[PDB]
């Protein structure tokens, strides 16, 4: 579990010299923009039932051959399998955004997807579409205007949409 | 003292919750607390034999009387009767004599955490606090773990968590490695070998005188 | 999963010994049973047509709200009234499945495990099915005691979903 | 664990249609069977331990290497291993006769027993004949009748001289 | 229950050490929030009987089928409209809480502990009470930054309720 | 069961079954106003938490010589230690419910069974209360002292500590 | 490592659920903190020179045997008074970590695991390194809340050397 | 003409969505960056005529004979021809950088010119050698830097010569 700032810390424990002084003007830069960072987050928690539940009716309309028998996802016990653990993307990845580093995300949902699947027989094409429905639609929600005072956000927002390409391309 | 190697946590079918109500295959993990019977003690009793040692090492000379007797009284808490058997003489030269480090991790895992290793490099990660604290207080340290207490709870025998499609422990994994198999087949004794008359063969004096011409 | 045959083996396996008699009693239990269990099937079988039809039927004529309310979970629509009928008509298999194995096991493992946990997210009522059930427990038609056993997957089903 | 009954749910689940008619016909022949079923798998347990102990007594007749010091049943311990055990097999023949499938056969006692002896140094072949001398007397066992009404059961025999090859030809 | 202030406790609990910093920061990032979370909650205290009037007659107009239909679990008697503003008023209360408290333990302890338990058994569709707090988040009429603050505990209901 | 200041309000008004009073309201703003000396009371005291262990050990033991003296409770060096280790575990007990501003925290962990303890042990409570009044007047004077910041007087707040100290005390004496 | 950031992931970990208000009110604690940390930090990298001359010469004063006797813990040679400069320049780099990262996180995972394990076997006093710290506590020269932050972790070193 | 606003268009009409958020993230880059490309357009087109005469320094020189009696580039008329088209290849490349895009390049300087330069008897290789001459002029002062505020321009400039590469491709 890493984070912004315990990356530089990791990095600079290695060459073991003072932190410069640039690297702290750099996370200056990571406070000021450290307010945002709570918005997008906040952002996503509150719509993260409505984003399974929707990603979910694309999969399964756009492959349908999933909840049709013989499918891997057809019975109602894998099925409650491969819906709420669109949430563990969503768990891992909203942790990656807070933290804004890849660690927290790569050795818990990202260091063993790819290997469980062959035991299983899940197919990793299908899943890789799905977290890709989920990433197109989490920008989206974070992207749009209500009620919140306008900003910039497009260099934050470009991270999240990484993540989801790091949870994605790591499996299919 | 010195706190653990950190180790990266792979994805496991127990780490996760798993929308299984009750499905049969599974244990019948069983309860202190149910039995108030002498006919109950004796099932839950040998259904503990046959997870930490294993069905075929359950031979009753290895047995111990006085830990038997506790269960029945109900004195200690079968949590509390696990140590009895992973700090048992009688189990230590069976599998710490036969065992590296490295499989005594997985080992323990395997048979009182019930669960499978995550990775290679979290046996590692509890292999130095088995040298220091000796076999005992590694055991020691694996049952008063905050996921032992939690998930198997105070009085439960261990058992697998989640195996959908998982081999069953005992036959999946050896009393003993595939090193200490290795030393059997090199003291096997072999017969009519040379190797034998070697240590004989430099004992006798043999003089030699060679003519040139 | 679960079948009284099954429920016999994995019982004497944990105590690692041979099937004595108690495990052997149980096998006789299931077999005489499915001759008053396998017509109870056949008229299930020979009847599928009909209790799809009757069941959903029956459920817009209690409410009458889901076929007019705009939603993807309603059946306003044409897709919905045809995943209207692949609903129910994937009931009628796990009845048939759980009354041939003559155990709960089908309808554990292939119906009501998670059936709590999607209709939380997919907002489809409970309820619904309760009155498309209850249609098909009335309408059935089976007598005797095949339709006793016919009856219990039914109302078996029907405290899974409450 | 799968019976001959969840063999055709399980098979008719994939299809995801109605269980059609000669099934249940090819079933209420399993009904009318099933007396005989018991018959001959009450009777195996009833000479469970005599058949451990007399296929024993010919393995280690017919290779003397492995009692005989540096085997590998030489001492007590792993004696009581390779004597006992031969009971597991037949813990879980028994269970597929009366389940009357080999899906319980297959993954507990069929599963590892290929794996397990490469890191063990037992031999497989040996094993594998200790199997086949229990077969030829436990299908001899429920041959013969002595105060059984008489039937024929030879379709139903053949199962078990299966489901011993099954268990023989998996490990050796 | 869980809060901010008790999350740096019971974190700093476990590991058996001193209160030091790391555990420091996450007080006063719990009470700088509150001056814009207190007066959050002092919009809906003293609009109290404003939204329970508005929140019930947001569900009969959304399903009006609910006021019809003869039944103990819906509103066709008084003693159902009378065991109408009793839950959505229960709702109000626990928001409130959850806003003073600053975390979601009121949340967690007094409402969706078993929430998805209960409705299994009497019926009660959880789309009922959707409808109910999104009359609530789009009329409790707070304005700014403490509104926002507010707001996610509305949401964080619904997507307990799904 | 582990409980603030506003969850002792929340379980309050959870039991009567209405909604937050005004007043309420009003005290607990204040709270947040006091938010920042609370603050600065904790983490005086954790900084200077290993110090006022050594410092309050010396005068218990001096006062009473009979403890590490031979046939004493806490004469050998075991025992001397987990006394020691122990005298942590009052102040860590006591900065949470400093920081938490309620005694939920300090009575079900430190104070439940600690009067209990000691019968089964041998060891004297009312030795044991005297060490805790010893921390008290030097965890109020180092937190009491103004160098380097701003000053203004808590006594209302400090007064909070001592009677924390004072209710770990006489609950085991 | 350990920052009231990752304290607040490694919390909702362990629960398996969504980064709630709780742990994201950890947060704004940590950010705002900073800009009162980050110029605590400039305050100690741009005295970085005078402060490890100070507190090498301020041992020396406090301890004047540690000149003179003859062993290889001392430093009567050369290289000892140059494994002197070596190690409380190693301390200000830690402190420096810990306040730029917020944390107790680099304090831990660097300097104080172990710190009385090697102490006891190179027989290196750590009342050496408490006014060695003591010097840098008084002569670090910041001022206001920032230089507040700084000399926790100077306290918080000091009670892991004793 | 097209341009990168409107080109991001014309694929997207071809497909027929909605323009993509991250579409709009990189047009948004491009407005950021527009305000650079103004001031390094308006170096070029003020040392218009300043490059094609001291590509002239050079483009003559090194190939002598073409003003030397026989070469086509000998007489008064056939030299002002080669001054009057020297520049056209700056008039459309400074289009090109103005649209951002070089589809207003290759309907005119691209389409048919090595049609016109057989048909004519003009050397055709002989341009290109000097439009790369041109090209490290034009380059040379729109990266030069005087009295004006300092930003990396790297990305403006490399594809800046892109284009003139693409005008000495399809003449050679
Ligand atoms: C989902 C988009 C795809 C899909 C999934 C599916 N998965 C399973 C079963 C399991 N999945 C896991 C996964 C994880 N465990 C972890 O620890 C992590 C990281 C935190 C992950 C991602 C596990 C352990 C299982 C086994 C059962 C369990 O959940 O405990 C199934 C069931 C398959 C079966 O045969 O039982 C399915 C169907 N299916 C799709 O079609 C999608 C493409
Ligand atoms: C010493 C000359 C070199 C060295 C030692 C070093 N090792 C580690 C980490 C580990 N060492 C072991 C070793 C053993 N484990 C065993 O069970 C046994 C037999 C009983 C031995 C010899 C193990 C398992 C580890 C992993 C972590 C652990 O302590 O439990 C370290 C720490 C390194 C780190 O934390 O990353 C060090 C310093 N390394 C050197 O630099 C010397 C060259
Ligand atoms: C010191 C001021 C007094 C004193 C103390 C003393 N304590 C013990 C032994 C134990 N004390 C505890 C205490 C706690 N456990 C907890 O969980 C908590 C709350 C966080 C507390 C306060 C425990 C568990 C033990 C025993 C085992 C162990 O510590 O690990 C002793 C030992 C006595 C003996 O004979 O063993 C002593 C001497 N002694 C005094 O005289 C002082 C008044
Ligand atoms: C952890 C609890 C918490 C939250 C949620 C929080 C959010 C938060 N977002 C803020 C600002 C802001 N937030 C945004 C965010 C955006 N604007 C846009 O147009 C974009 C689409 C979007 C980013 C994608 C902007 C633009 C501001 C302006 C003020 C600033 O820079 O902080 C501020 C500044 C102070 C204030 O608003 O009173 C707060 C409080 N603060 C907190 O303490
Ligand atoms: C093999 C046993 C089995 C069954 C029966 C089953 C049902 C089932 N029906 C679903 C949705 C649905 N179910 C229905 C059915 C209905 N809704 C209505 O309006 C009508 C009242 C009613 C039919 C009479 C509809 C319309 C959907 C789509 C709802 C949505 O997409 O939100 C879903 C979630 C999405 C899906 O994959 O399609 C499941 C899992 N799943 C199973 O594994
Ligand atoms: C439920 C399915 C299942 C099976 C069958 C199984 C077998 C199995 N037999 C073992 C050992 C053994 N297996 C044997 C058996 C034999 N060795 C011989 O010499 C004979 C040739 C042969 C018997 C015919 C013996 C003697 C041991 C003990 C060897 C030792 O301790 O090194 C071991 C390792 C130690 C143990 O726990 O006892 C396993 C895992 N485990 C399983 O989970
Ligand atoms: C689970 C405990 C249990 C057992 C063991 C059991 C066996 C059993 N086998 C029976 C019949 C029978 N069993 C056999 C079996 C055979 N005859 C042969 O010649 C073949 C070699 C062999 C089959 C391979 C036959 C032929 C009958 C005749 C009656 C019938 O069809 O059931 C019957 C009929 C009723 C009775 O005998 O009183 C019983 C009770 N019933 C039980 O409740
Ligand atoms: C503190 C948080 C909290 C809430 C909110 C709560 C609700 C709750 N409402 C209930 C019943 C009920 N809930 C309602 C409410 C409704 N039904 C309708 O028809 C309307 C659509 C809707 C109101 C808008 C009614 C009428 C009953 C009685 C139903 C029955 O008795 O079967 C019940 C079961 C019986 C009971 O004790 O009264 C619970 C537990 N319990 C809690 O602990
Ligand atoms: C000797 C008696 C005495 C005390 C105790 C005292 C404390 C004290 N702390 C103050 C401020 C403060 N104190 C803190 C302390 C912190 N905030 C955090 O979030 C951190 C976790 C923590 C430090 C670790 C802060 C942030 C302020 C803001 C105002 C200032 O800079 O002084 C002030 C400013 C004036 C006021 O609050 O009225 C007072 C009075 N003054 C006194 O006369
Ligand atoms: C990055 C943070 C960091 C620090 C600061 C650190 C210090 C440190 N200093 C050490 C020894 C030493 N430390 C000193 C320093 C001193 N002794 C004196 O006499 C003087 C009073 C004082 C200097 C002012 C000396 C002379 C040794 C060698 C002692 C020996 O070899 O026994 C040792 C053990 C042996 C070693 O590897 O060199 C460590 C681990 N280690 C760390 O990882
Ligand atoms: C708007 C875009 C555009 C361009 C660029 C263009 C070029 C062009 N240059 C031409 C001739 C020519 N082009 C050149 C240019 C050169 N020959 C040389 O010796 C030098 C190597 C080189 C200049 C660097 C000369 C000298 C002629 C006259 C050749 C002749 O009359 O045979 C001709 C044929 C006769 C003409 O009308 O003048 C065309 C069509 N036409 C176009 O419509
Ligand atoms: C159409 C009339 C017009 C022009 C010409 C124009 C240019 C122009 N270039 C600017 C900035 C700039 N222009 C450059 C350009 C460069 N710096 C380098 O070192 C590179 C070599 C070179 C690009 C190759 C840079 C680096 C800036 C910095 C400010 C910015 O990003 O806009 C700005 C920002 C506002 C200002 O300077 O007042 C202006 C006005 N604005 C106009 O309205």
């Amino acid at each position: 579990t890493l984070d912004v700032f315990t990356k530089v810390v990791s990095q600079a424990d290695s060459r073991g010299e003072f932190l410069s002084n640039e690297q702290l003007d750099a996370l200056a830069n990571v406070v000021k923009e450290g307010n945002k960072r709570l918005d997008v987050v906040n952002r996503i928690t509150s719509n993260a039932s409505a984003i399974v539940t929707n990603a979910a009716r694309a999969l399964f309309e756009e492959q349908p051959q999933l909840i049709a028998p013989g499918g891997n996802a057809y019975t109602n016990r894998r099925m409650a399998a491969c819906l709420r653990d669109m949430e563990i993307i969503l768990r891992y990845v909203t942790y990656a955004i807070l933290a804004g580093d890849a660690s927290v995300l790569d050795d818990r949902c990202l260091n063993g997807l790819r290997e469980t699947y062959q035991a299983l027989g899940t197919p990793g094409s299908s899943v890789a579409v799905g977290v890709q429905k989920m990433k197109d639609a989490a920008v989206g929600i974070a992207n749009d205007p209500n009620g919140i005072t306008k900003g910039d956000c497009s260099q934050l927002i470009s991270e999240v949409a990484s993540y989801f390409d790091r949870a994605a391309a790591a499996v299919g | 003292s010195i706190p653990l190697l950190e180790y990266k946590p792979s994805s496991q079918n127990q780490r996760v919750p798993g929308y299984e109500v009750p499905n049969e295959d599974t244990p019948r993990i069983y309860r202190i607390e149910d039995a108030a019977y002498d006919s109950e003690l004796k099932e839950l009793i040998w259904a503990t034999y046959r997870q930490v040692f294993s069905e075929h090492v359950i031979l009753k000379f290895f047995r111990q009387g006085n830990l038997e007797s506790q269960l029945k009284n109900r004195a200690i808490s079968v949590r509390d009767f696990v140590r009895g058997l992973a700090k048992s003489e009688a189990f230590k030269t069976l599998v710490i004599k036969s065992n590296s480090n490295y499989r005594l991790v997985e080992l323990a895992l395997k048979r009182l955490l019930g669960r499978a290793p995550y990775n290679k490099d979290e046996e590692i990660a509890w292999s130095i606090k088995i040298a220091t604290n000796g076999w005992d207080g590694f055991v020691d340290a694996l049952l008063d773990s905050e996921e032992y207490q939690s998930n198997f709870g105070e009085n439960i025998v261990p058992y697998q968590r989640r195996r959908y499609k998982d081999r069953p422990f005992n036959l999946v994994t050896p009393r003993y490695g595939n090193y200490w198999r290795d030393k059997l087949e090199s003291e096997r004794y072999i017969e009519g070998d040379i190797k034998n008359f070697l240590e004989l063969a430099k004992s006798i004096e043999i003089k030699t005188v060679t003519f040139t011409p | 999963v679960k079948t009284p045959i099954t429920e016999a083996i994995a019982a004497a396996d944990t105590q690692g010994r041979f099937l004595g008699n108690t495990e052997l009693q149980s096998a006789r239990g299931r077999y005489e049973r499915a001759a008053a269990s396998l017509e109870a099937a056949r008229g299930l079988t020979s009847n599928a047509q009909r209790l799809i039809d009757g069941a959903t039927q029956a459920v817009y004529q209690k409410f009458p709200y889901t076929t007019q309310t705009p939603g993807p979970q309603f059946a306003a629509d044409s897709r919905g009234k045809s995943k209207c009928a692949r609903d129910v008509g994937h009931y009628l298999r796990i009845i048939t499945y759980s009354l041939v194995a003559g155990g709960t096991g089908p309808l554990d493992e292939y119906l009501i495990a998670g059936l709590a946990e999607i209709n939380s997210t997919f907002d489809l009522s409970p309820s619904w099915y309760v009155e498309a059930l209850k249609h098909i427990k009335a309408n059935h038609g089976l007598s005797g005691q095949a339709a006793n056993e016919a009856n219990t997957y039914i109302d078996y089903a029907i405290n899974a979903l409450s």
